[PDB]
């Protein structure tokens, strides 16, 4: 009826730009006035196509893998109360290292639960 | 005028010095140009050209 999903998409091809630029308007808009005019392109100490042609990609991707795997390496009164020590050996229980992929079970959405309902 | 009403002279209307203003609004027209004569052709293009309906 008047509220129905689509089926089927509009088609290209048939409108300001398409077959004969719509027969050669004259409006235009504000985004397609001049701007950034001038392509850039990569320097020789950027990655430049004649520095790409000749390197050896693997033995310098293994030595950053080997350096980058060597910086993780190195990296790494009262007594008489009712109740004594509940936690022992609670070292903190790392669940601030475990990523959950679930939006409801995942630690940032308790974190979210715990701050904004009270 | 500050510098226009300093001694004798009085607090009447008195001051034509529009250099000033004549310059901005003169700066003002130099930059409204460009704007006002893309939308004037936008305009005049939508009048005689018609409305592309989901053109863009
Ligand atoms: O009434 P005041 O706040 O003292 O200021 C006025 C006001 O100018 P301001 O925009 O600086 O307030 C008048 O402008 P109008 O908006 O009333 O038109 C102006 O008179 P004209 O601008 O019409 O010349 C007049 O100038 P003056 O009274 O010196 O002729 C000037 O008075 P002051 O210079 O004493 O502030």
């Amino acid at each position: 009826t008047a509220a129905r999903p689509t089926f089927e998409p509009a088609r290209g091809g048939r409108g300001k730009g398409e077959g004969d630029l719509s027969q050669l308007s004259k409006q235009y808009s504000s985004r397609d006035l001049p701007s950034h005019t001038k392509i850039k392109y990569r320097q020789t100490t950027q990655d430049a196509p004649e520095e790409v042609r000749n390197r050896d990609f693997r033995r310098e991707l293994e030595e950053r893998e080997r350096a980058a795997a060597r910086e993780k390496n190195r990296d790494r009164w009262d007594d008489d109360v009712v109740f004594k020590n509940c936690a022992k050996g609670v070292d903190d229980q790392k669940k601030d290292k475990r990523f959950v992929n679930d939006t409801l079970r995942s630690e940032f959405h308790k974190k979210f639960m715990e701050k904004y309902i009270k | 005028y500050y510098r226009f009403n300093t001694g004798p002279v009085g607090k009447g209307p008195g001051c034509g010095f529009w250099a000033a203003g004549w310059r901005v609004w003169l700066f003002f027209m130099r930059g409204i140009t460009p704007l006002l004569e893309r939308w004037l052709g936008n305009l005049l293009a939508r009048q005689f050209e018609g409305r592309h309906s989901k053109g863009v």
